[PDB]
RNA sequence: AGCAGAGUGGCGCAGCGGAAGCGUGCUGGGCCCAUAACCCAGAGGUCGAUGGAUCGAAACCAUCCUCUGCUACCA
RNA sequence: CGCAAGACGGACCAGAGCGAAAGCAUUUGCCAAGAAUGUUUUCAUUAAUCAAGAACGAAAGUCGGAGGUUCGAAGACGAUCAGAUACCGUCGUAGUUCCGACCAUAAACGAUGCCGACUGGCGAUGCGGCGGCGUUAUUCCCAUGACCCGCCGGGCAGCUUCCGGGAAACCAAAGUCUUUGGGUUCCGGGGGGAGUAUGGUUGCAAAGCUGAAACUUAAAGGAAUUGACGGAAGGGCACCACC
RNA sequence: CCCCAUGAACGAGGAAUUCCCAGUAAGUGCGGGUCAUAAGCUUGCGUUGAUUAAGUCCCUGCCCUUUGUACACACCGCCCG
C-alpha cells in the first residue's frame, strides 16, 4: 500500500505447507526491530539468514 | 444528516461527575449547534454514560461500572446523576464454574428519599478448607436460609441511609462483605457482589438537592 | 543414505569383542587386520563393515557396561559392588526407635526397651 | 476539522464498537455516550466480492481508514466494545475481530480498554433450522 | 423409513376400500 | 449386539431430559448425550499481544478472557475432529487426555 | 386489401448498422474398464428482385413482387 | 434512549435427585401427598401374583373459545441438477401457546415381568442414624453448621475375576438347570401371504382393539472370525502420481 | 540406388495427454540385429550438454494400523418400488 518497501530477514525455518508442499512457513525478524517477529509464507527455496522484500507486514500467516 | 462539514458544525462539551469521585473529569461529548427547531440541551439530556470504577476512584478494580445520566446542563459542563451500577461479563463468568452451587436473590427497595432501587446480588459456595471431596454442593434447605439472610441485610442498609450513603457503601463493597461473614456459620461462602442495580423510579429534579452532589 | 547395519554384523561383532577383547585398539585399520586373522570374513566389503562396528562398540565399552555383551573386568567390578558397599557395616545404625501402637505390640510380646514416644496428629492428608 | 481546545497531555476517548461475525464486519466509532457518532465503514465497501466481507484484510483495510478520521477530528484513544451476533446463534467472534485491532493500533491510535459484550439470552425463543438442522 | 411407508400406503388403500364400499351402499 | 453399556452418555434413573441444540449442525439432541466443550481463550489472541500491550494508555492491565460453553452433537463433533474412532478395548476409558 | 414477418450456409426458430445469430440435431474426437452426464471440433454458399449512402448489406435505408401470420374485401 | 407484545427459564446442571409410568429446573407463599431412616409404641397373619373391571398415559391429530412473538407441515419463489415435486436460501398458512372436551398410540427400550431366599472382592456418590482422636465458623462457649475419619440401613451407578452361566457378544445376574420342581401372571412355534381379509366393538373425524385362510418357498435370522471395499480415521511411500 | 524436371500441405498447433532429476533431459552421428537386394523399426555406443526440484499426499496409486459393512463371482458388489 502506502507503506514504503520493507526488508526483513529469516531467523529460522519452520516447515513446509500448502497442498503440495509448495509454501514454506518461516519466522522472520524485522531487521529494524530485533524483538519484533512475524510468521510468513514464502514460495521459493530458502535456507536461513537471507533477506526478503516485504511490501507489507500487515499481512500475517496462520495456515496453508 | 448530510450538512456540509458535519463535524465542524458540532460543539464540544465536558462532562462533570459528583464530588464523591476523586477524579471528576469523565470526558467529552458533542451535540449540534442550536437551531429553533431543536435546541442543544434537548438533544444532550437523557443520555447514559458508562464509566468504570477504576477510572474515577484511581485506587482500585476495573469492574463495577456505573451508569450516569445527564439531568442538567450548565454552560458547557454537563452534570451527572446516579442511574444504577452494573458489572463486567468476564468476572461474572469466571466465578461461575462446575461443582459449586450458585445462590441468587433480589429485592425491591425504597430509599429515605424518593429514589427506588432494585438490587441484584449473588453468592457462591466455598471450595472448602481441606476437602478431599470433589463437590461443594449444599442442601436446598440451607440455600433458602442464605437467600433470606441476603435480603435482610440488603434492605436494612438501603431502606435507611440516603442515596449518597448507599453509593459510599458499594464502592469498597462493605455491603457484600457484611453478608459473607453473616452467612459464614451455615456455610462458609466465598464471594458476594451486586451484579446490577436498576434505578426504577426517581423523584423530581430538586435543584437544591442536585447541587449538593456537585458541591 | 540409509545403510543401517543388519543383524549378521551385530551378531558377530559382539562375539568377536568378547573373545578377543585384548587384541582391540580403537583405530579402524588395526581392528580390521585383527578380524582378518582371528576369523575369516568371506567378503572384503563385509570385513570393512564388521571392523567399523567393532570400533564403534569399543568406544562405549570404555565407559559404563554394555547390555548386549559381557567382558571380564566389568564382571569384576560387578562382584566388587555386590559383596560389600561402603555405606554400612552396621545394622542399620544399631539403634532405631519407634512411635506408639508399635510399642503396644511389643508390650504384649515381652519387649520393653529402646523406644520413643510421639503421638502424631490426625489424619490422612489432614 | 475542529477538535477540542486541549488534548495535549490528556486523550479523548471514543468507543469503537467492533462487530464480529460472518459475511460482514462493521467498525463504528462513536462518543463515550454512544448517542452521536462519526464515520462507519464495512468490509463490503472496501472489498466487493460478496464473500470476502468477513476476511482479515478487509477488516484491517476498513480500520486503516477509520483510524485516520479519528485522529483528524481529535479522538486519539479508544475504549473497545465487542459484539458477536448472539441471540441463540453462533455467539462466537468471526475472523475480523483479531484483525482490525492489530491494524488500527499500529496505525498510531491508542488503546485504552477492551471487553466482551455479546447479547446472550437466559434462554429464549427457538432457533431457525428445524429439528434435524442444516445438512449439506 | 421403509417399513413405515409400507404401513402407510396400505393405510390409505384400506381407507379407500371403506369409502368405496360405503359408496356402493 | 450393543456397542455401549450406557447407550448414551448417561440416562440412569431418569425418564426424560430437556434437549439442547447443536451450534453448527443446528440439530437437536439430549443435553446428556451432547459433547460438552468449554473454551478459554484471550480476547486479543496471542500473536498481536505485544503490538497491543505497548500501545495501552495504562502501564499495566491484565486482559479479559473469552468464556463460551459449546454443545456439539454426534456428527458435528466427528467432522470438526474433536473426537475420533477408537479401538474395542480402548473405548472403556472415561478419562480426558492431558494437555 | 390494413398491419406484421420472411424469402437459409445442416435442421427449426429467423439476430443485429462487421459476411450464418440463437436453440437444436447429426457426424467425429475427449473423459471413463465401459455407458450415461460433462467438455471440445465441424459445413462449396449477394440469404426473392430493382436502387441509393456506404469500406460493405438477410442484416444501413428505400422502391417492387411473392408466400404466410392477425385483421378482413374488392373479386 | 424509552415503550409494547408474545414466547422462554441459559451458564450454574452432574453415569446427581424425585415420580407408578408418561415426566419434572427463575422468586416467594399457600394447599394436599410420599420415600428412606430412627423407635424396648400399636394391631396380630391382616399376604404374594392376578381373568373381569378401573385411573394416569409423550408428540401428532379432531371439536369449541382465547391468543398468535418465534419456529413452521402446506403453498409461492430463488438456486443446484441432464432431470430435482428434494438436500440449501427468502417468504409463509395450518400448527406451535392457553382454557374446556375428545383421541390411547411410540425404538412408550435396560429391546431384560412382579414377590422371596442363597452365593466374591474394592473404591465412590445422594439421604437418614450412630461414634470420634482432629480443625474451623458464632456469645469464649455448650446445643449446631462447614471440612476430616470410621460404622449401620436402604437408593442411582462403576471398577475388578477360572463365582457360575451363555452360541457368543456379555451378565454378581441373563448365576444357584439333564445333579432339571420356591410362588404366580403374560407370551412364543421355519420365512412370506398380513396386522391384510371378515364379523364384533369403541370413536364426531383420523383410527384403535380383537384377527384368519387359500396359495407360495428352502431358506429367512443371530453372534463371532478371516478377506475385500469405504465420497471413514491415523501413520508412511512413488516423476509409470502431483507440485 | 542415382540424374534432370514438377514444387503440395505446413507460417507452431483445440478438447486432452506422455516422459524425464546428472554426463541426466534435449540435439547429433555410428555399430549390431533382420538381410540375395533394403530401415523412418528395435538394441547398444560415443560426441555436444541445459532449465528446474532437494518437496508433498492435492490428484492417480501403493504399504501398515484402527473402524464400519445386508459385500465373499468380493463395490465393475448387493438391493427397492
Amino acid at each position: 500500500r502506502v507503506q514504503p518497501i520493507k526488508l526483513a530477514r529469516v531467523t529460522k525455518v519452520l516447515g513446509r505447507t500448502g497442498s503440495q508442499g509448495q509454501c514454506t512457513q518461516v519466522r522472520v525478524e524485522f531487521m529494524d526491530d530485533t524483538s519484533r517477529s512475524i510468521i510468513r509464507n514464502v514460495k521459493g527455496p530458502v535456507r536461513e539468514g537471507d533477506v526478503l522484500t516485504l511490501l507489507e507486514s500487515e499481512r500475517e500467516a496462520r495456515r496453508l | 444528516k448530510k450538512v456540509v462539514d458535519p463535524f465542524s458544525k458540532k460543539d464540544w462539551y465536558d462532562v462533570k461527575a459528583p464530588a464523591m469521585f476523586n477524579i471528576r473529569n469523565i470526558g467529552k461529548t458533542l451535540v449540534t449547534r442550536t437551531q429553533g427547531t431543536k435546541i442543544a440541551s434537548d438533544g444532550l439530556k437523557g443520555r447514559v454514560f458508562e464509566v468504570s470504577l477504576a477510572d474515577l476512584q484511581n485506587d482500585e478494580v476495573a469492574f463495577r461500572k456505573f451508569k450516569l445520566i445527564t439531568e442538567d446542563v450548565q454552560g458547557k459542563n454537563c452534570l451527572t446523576n446516579f442511574h444504577g451500577m452494573d458489572l463486567t461479563r468476564d468476572k461474572m463468568c469466571s466465578m461461575v464454574k462446575k461443582w459449586q452451587t450458585m445462590i441468587e436473590a433480589h429485592v425491591d427497595v425504597k430509599t429515605t428519599d424518593g429514589y427506588l432501587l432494585h438490587l441484584f446480588c449473588v453468592g457462591f459456595t466455598k471450595k472448602c478448607n481441606n476437602q478431599i471431596r470433589k463437590t461443594s454442593y449444599a442442601q436446598h434447605q440451607q440455600v433458602r436460609q442464605i437467600r433470606k439472610k441476603m435480603m435482610e441485610i440488603m434492605t436494612r442498609e438501603v431502606q435507611t441511609n440516603d442515596l449518597k450513603e448507599v453509593v459510599n457503601k458499594l464502592i469498597p463493597d462493605s455491603i457484600g462483605k457484611d453478608i459473607e461473614k453473616a452467612c459464614q456459620s451455615i456455610y462458609p461462602l466465598h464471594d458476594v457482589f451486586v451484579r446490577k442495580v436498576k434505578m426504577l423510579k426517581k423523584p423530581k429534579f430538586e435543584l437544591g438537592k442536585l447541587m449538593e452532589l456537585h458541591g | 543414505m540409509g545403510r543401517v547395519r543388519t543383524k549378521t554384523v551385530k551378531k558377530a561383532a559382539r562375539v568377536i569383542i568378547e573373545k578377543y577383547y585384548t587384541r582391540l585398539g580403537n583405530d579402524f585399520h588395526t581392528n580390521k587386520r585383527v578380524c582378518e586373522e582371528i576369523a575369516i570374513i568371506p567378503s572384503k566389503k563385509l570385513r570393512n563393515k564388521i571392523a567399523g562396528y567393532v570400533t564403534h562398540l569399543m568406544k562405549r565399552i570404555q565407559r559404563g557396561p554394555v547390555r548386549g555383551i559381557s567382558i571380564k573386568l566389568q564382571e569384576e567390578e560387578r562382584e566388587r559392588r555386590d559383596n560389600y558397599v561402603p555405606e554400612v557395616s552396621a545394622l542399620d545404625q544399631e539403634i532405631i526407635e519407634v512411635d506408639p501402637d508399635t510399642k503396644e505390640m511389643l508390650k504384649l510380646l515381652d519387649f520393653g526397651s529402646l523406644s520413643n514416644l510421639q503421638v502424631t496428629q490426625p489424619t490422612v492428608g489432614m | 476539522s475542529l477538535g477540542p481546545q486541549v488534548a495535549e497531555g490528556e486523550n479523548v476517548f471514543g468507543v469503537c464498537h467492533i462487530f464480529a461475525s460472518f459475511n460482514d464486519t462493521f467498525v463504528h466509532v462513536t462518543d463515550l455516550s454512544g448517542k452521536e457518532t462519526i464515520c462507519r465503514v464495512t468490509g463490503g465497501m472496501k472489498v466487493k466480492a460478496d464473500r470476502d466481507e468477513s476476511s482479515p484484510y478487509a477488516a484491517m483495510l476498513a480500520a486503516q481508514d477509520v483510524a485516520q478520521r479519528c485522529k483528524e477530528l481529535g479522538i486519539t484513544a479508544l475504549h473497545i466494545k465487542l459484539r458477536a451476533t448472539g441471540g441463540n446463534r453462533t455467539k462466537t467472534p468471526g475472523p475480523g475481530a483479531q484483525s482490525a485491532l492489530r491494524a488500527l493500533a499500529r496505525s498510531g491510535m491508542k488503546i485504552g480498554r477492551i471487553e466482551d459484550v455479546t447479547p446472550i439470552p437466559s434462554d429464549s425463543t427457538r432457533r431457525k433450522g428445524g429439528r434435524r438442522g442444516r445438512r449439506l | 423409513m421403509r417399513a413405515k411407508w409400507r404401513k402407510k400406503r396400505m393405510r390409505r388403500l384400506k381407507r379407500k376400500r371403506r369409502k368405496m364400499r360405503q359408496r356402493s351402499k | 449386539t450393543k456397542k455401549r453399556r450406557n447407550n448414551g452418555r448417561a440416562k440412569k434413573g431418569r425418564g426424560h431430559v430437556q434437549p439442547i441444540r447443536c451450534t453448527n449442525c443446528a440439530c437437536c439432541v439430549p443435553k446428556d448425550k451432547a459433547i460438552k466443550k468449554f473454551v478459554i481463550r484471550n480476547i486479543v489472541e496471542a500473536a498481536a499481544v505485544r503490538d497491543i500491550s505497548e500501545v495501552s494508555v495504562f502501564d499495566a492491565y491484565v486482559l479479559p478472557k473469552l468464556y463460551v460453553k459449546l454443545h456439539y452433537c454426534v456428527s458435528c463433533a466427528i467432522h470438526s475432529k474433536v473426537v475420533r474412532n477408537r479401538s474395542r478395548e480402548a473405548r472403556k476409558d472415561r478419562t480426558p487426555p492431558p494437555r
